[PDB]
């Protein structure tokens, strides 16, 4: 009828939830189909050109409550529909960022191509968000810290990329590659979610 | 014979760290398990942030001093413990977040309802008032500069209630979790009322489900699954507690 | 303003407990150093560079979105920036813009 | 999202096992921490009383914090002692209880597989009975539980339930599908309930 | 029922078979006569969203007639054999179609027999997801039932078989 540009938008959103949902493989987003925003946004602007055409056609000519009403509302209920495919797609789109960036905040800050300039914006903007979160109050603690439990305090990790020397909090890190330390695993946390240390 | 217990007692009846963590727990699990988003403690986060604020400066002032025996077991045990408390408000907070983005419309609309008995203040902290505005200011902003831009205003409502379907979500009361009877939390069982004593001396709750209009008996120190919505006013009173 | 040399080592403390831990940034020997030659030489005491990391930080995030700060050309290139950033509100300059630094040939 | 989709209404194993690890358990220290009447420096802690551990007694056992003596168990300076409810007896008690009573669940203490797992894991060579046994028995019960489990299944009601004695990891792993089974019932009901 | 579940949407978007009541003018705008009016008295299939809203607005302009999904066929093969049903097959989405129908009709025979079918594979898809392959160094069985489930049954089996192997690591580890 008229809802099958964002039944194709929210099939393919859920085809995207599907290819996230499996293991933790933190693909980047599926490149923004703007091709089908773009479609369904023309058939919103004709069918809004429709319902003003039915209302000022309406004033001028003599039609009844009864057609004037049902096509209106017709119209209506199906501009409610095709917004809320758009909506529930652009939702998908901004969880999954949240997601990259929550967990990515201390790991990467990255191809954007993949997303458009509202949703690149939203995620610049909403990494400064997050920032500012951890530094207002709860910054003793950290926000973007390991959402597993600190079982064990001691480890010991094998380098995979080569670091040179890095300054620890009190010594320093020789990161030489396929070198083993058995360190505290407090603070080389965020050295293991970059990848560096691999062993645990 | 007459039991002298009575006068055992009477001889007898001549703010601590471990109830601070210990109530810390039971928050983090009713709010893990709980579908709606509960009160936040204020209290009590402010007096773990203290604890953790000194905590940290007094192992800093221990190792700036053995940097100049060597037992540095207690201190392995203060990192650990630092830790793990630390690991608990991180978990607590994000889903707590989590919670509130969930129901970002619900809290919003709350807000703006002047009959609503409650505040977003009494229910979230001044950084979770701050997070849940500007996600809700920034969200609204992509949205109708995506979508509502090339939209009729009377669709645009970004919290449109009377639409095809709601578009604003809320918290499942109904929803089924796992709960344990703890009874009332002090150790005395006559005092609390609404603990009628069941068949076999086993003292219970007794609870109504209005949508089947049944009576079902909560015995103390039994598990049950139960929707959300009966056991809430119970669960703000801490008989209960989610599993 | 007063000019002083501070030593790698104990500022180490300090200068992890804010980029590392604050807000994830990987700290090296040699920007360690080049950044304690610098705090000492824009302050003395080596108390109140707090503010100053913290702004190194931040416009390092904003613009570079990178790690490894400690690489003798990021930890410049903040060090200039937050130069003109000083200089346009009107430390280590307080003088005007000049569009000798905005004029180029391609 | 700030949460992940995995931990959105359960726990991971891992959350259960931190849980668990805040249970008090009696150790024996091996060694001394009496500060006699003739520095050190003390735990001092805030999540638990540092009482006992200022005033460990070599070989003279005290109740502490079980991550504690974890902790101290990654070294030979303490020693873990089993629950009474970790004896060969008690559990073939509790094996034929379980046996004789086909509806109605043991009365275990609620962490009793998770201490099991940890007390295998890291302090194997602390328990008087024959681990290889102890280790058979516990699997043991396991089963017996889940088939008791998927028996009362068969009457999943939409109103309410009651896994009464039921241990916290058994309930843990289940959550999800009971929780969520359950919902469905009670929506379908609620539907057909609309006059 | 959350306006941005993906599995709501999608089930709004469903064909459902409905007659009409009046001989409305100017509709059809897809339905092979864009301009020509659609007639009384004429069984169409439309979209369930807005049907939905169809049926109750008005006489109501549009009866809906019961689907194929909930004819007495579908029925007595539900009231057989439950476990050997490939749902899958009759729809993707079988279970919110049934929701929102026995939720605008309160028709409580479609649902007192939803509920016992939902029960009985509930029993048997636990069983499949507690069930985890160990290697000695994916049964058949397992495969050839998934293939007869929903997206929610295969989403609650996903969320269970997750848990279980989560579980199962932590154990053995």
């Amino acid at each position: 009828m008229y809802g099958d540009l964002g039944n194709k938008l929210v099939l393919e959103a859920k085809r995207t939830k599907q290819l996230y949902a499996r293991s933790n493989q933190d693909v980047n987003l599926p490149m923004y189909h703007e091709d089908i925003i773009r479609n369904i946004l023309k058939e919103v602007s004709n069918l809004r050109k429709n319902t003003e055409y039915l209302k000022e056609q309406q004033q001028l000519g003599m039609l009844d409550d009864k057609v004037a009403k049902c096509q209106y509302f017709v119209t209506l209920l199906c501009m409610e529909r095709n917004k809320r495919c758009l909506l529930a797609y652009q939702r998908l789109r901004t969880d999954i960022l949240d997601s990259m960036a929550w967990n990515n905040n201390g790991l990467d800050l990255m191809d954007t191509n993949n997303l458009s300039h509202q949703e690149q914006e939203y995620l610049k903007e909403y990494c400064d968000l997050i920032t500012d979160l951890k530094s207002g109050d709860l910054v003793d603690i950290d926000l973007s810290g390991s959402l597993v439990p600190p079982s064990d305090v001691f480890i010991d990790v094998r380098v995979l990329k080569d670091a040179g020397e890095i300054q620890t909090e009190y010594g320093v890190f020789n990161l030489i590659k396929d070198s083993q330390f058995f360190v505290r695993q407090s603070d080389v946390e965020r050295l293991i979610q970059q990848g560096y240390l691999q062993k645990i | 014979d007459i039991n002298i217990d009575d006068i055992l007692a009477e001889l007898d009846k001549e703010v601590s760290p471990q109830q601070d963590f210990s109530d810390l727990m039971k928050s983090w699990k009713n709010e893990r398990c709980s579908p709606e988003l509960l009160p936040y403690p204020h209290q009590l986060m402010k007096r773990l942030l203290n604890r953790i604020s000194m905590q940290s400066q007094l192992i800093e002032n221990i190792s700036m001093g053995f940097l100049d025996n060597e037992s540095k077991l207690p201190l392995l045990c203060m990192e650990t413990e630092l830790e793990r408390l630390k690991f608990v408000i991180r978990s607590y907070i994000r889903c707590r977040l989590s919670k509130i983005d969930k129901f970002s419309l619900y809290l919003r609309q709350l807000n703006e309802d002047e009959n609503s008995l409650i505040s977003l203040t009494d229910l979230l902290s001044k950084d979770e008032i701050k997070y849940h505005d500007t996600h809700s200011l920034i969200w609204l902003k992509l949205v109708n500069d995506s979508i509502l831009k090339y939209m009729p205003e009377e669709l645009q409502a970004i919290n449109d209630t009377e639409g095809s379907v709601n578009m604003i979500d809320e918290p499942d009361w109904n929803k089924f979790v796992f709960i344990h009877v703890n009874g009332p939390p002090d150790g005395k069982w006559n005092e609390d009322p609404l603990l009628q004593e069941n068949e076999f001396g086993k003292p219970c709750y007794t609870v109504t489900i209005p949508d089947l209009k049944e009576e079902v008996e909560l015995t103390i120190g039994s598990i049950y699954v139960m929707r959300y919505e009966v056991i809430r006013d119970l669960l703000r009173d801490d008989k209960v507690a989610l599993i | 303003v007063l000019p002083v040399k501070i030593q790698p080592p104990l500022l180490r403390p300090l200068a992890y407990r804010v980029l590392s831990r604050k807000y994830g940034l990987s700290i090296k020997s040699d920007g360690l150093s080049a950044l304690a030659e610098f705090v000492g030489t824009n302050i003395g005491a080596n108390w109140r560079q707090g503010p100053a990391t913290i702004k190194f930080l931040e416009q390092f995030a904003a613009v570079w979105k990178q790690q490894e700060r400690g690489l003798f050309i990021d930890q410049s290139g903040v060090k200039e920036v937050i130069q003109e950033m000083k200089e346009r509100e009107k430390p280590e300059s307080s003088k005007a813009l000049d569009w000798r630094d905005y004029f180029k040939v391609i | 999202m700030s949460l992940p989709a995995h931990l959105q209404q359960t726990f991971s194993p891992e959350e259960i096992q931190f849980i668990v690890e805040n249970e008090p358990i009696k150790i024996f220290p091996r060694i001394t921490t009496r500060q006699k009447i003739r520095n050190h420096t003390r735990w001092q802690l805030i999540t638990t009383d540092d009482k006992a551990l200022n005033n460990m007694v070599a070989m003279r056992s005290t109740e502490v914090v079980l991550w504690i003596a974890l902790l101290l168990k990654q070294q030979s300076k303490c020693s873990i002692v089993a629950p009474q409810w970790l004896t060969t007896k008690e559990l073939d008690r509790k094996i034929q209880y379980e046996k004789t009573h086909p509806d109605r669940f043991s009365e275990l203490p609620w962490n009793w597989l998770v201490l099991a797992r940890i007390l295998f894991n890291k302090a194997k060579d602390d328990f008087h009975d024959p681990i290889h046994e102890l280790r058979g028995k516990i699997q043991d019960l396991r089963e017996i539980r889940q088939i008791k489990v998927l028996k009362g299944l068969k009457y999943l009601n939409e109103s309410h339930l009651q896994l009464d004695n039921l241990s916290l990891l058994e309930i843990n792993e289940l959550r999800p599908f009971i929780t969520e089974i359950m919902d469905k019932l009670r929506e379908i009901h609620t539907a057909s309930l609309t006059a | 029922m959350g306006y941005y579940d993906i599995d709501d949407v999608l089930a709004d978007g469903t064909e459902f078979p409905c007659k009409f009541q009046y001989d409305i003018p100017g509709l059809g705008y897809l339905e092979n006569n864009p301009g020509r009016p659609i007639t009384k008295n004429t069984k169409l299939s439309l979209p369930l969203w807005l049907a939905r809203i169809l049926a109750i607005v008005g006489v109501p302009f549009v009866e809906l007639l019961p689907p194929d999904m909930f004819s007495t066929k579908v029925m007595n093969a539900i009231k057989t054999d439950p476990v050997a049903l490939d749902l899958h097959s009759i729809n993707s989405h079988f279970f919110s179609l049934a929701i929102k129908w026995i939720m605008l009709f309160s028709e409580k025979e479609l649902a007192n027999v939803v509920s016992e079918l939902l029960l009985q594979r509930a029993q048997e898809l636990n069983h499949h997801a507690s069930s985890l392959s160990i290697d000695l160094n994916t049964n058949i069985a397992t495969s050839t039932f998934l293939l007869k489930l929903e997206e929610m049954e295969k989403e609650i089996y996903k969320k269970s078989h997750e848990s279980y192997k989560d579980t199962k690591r932590w154990m053995f580890k």
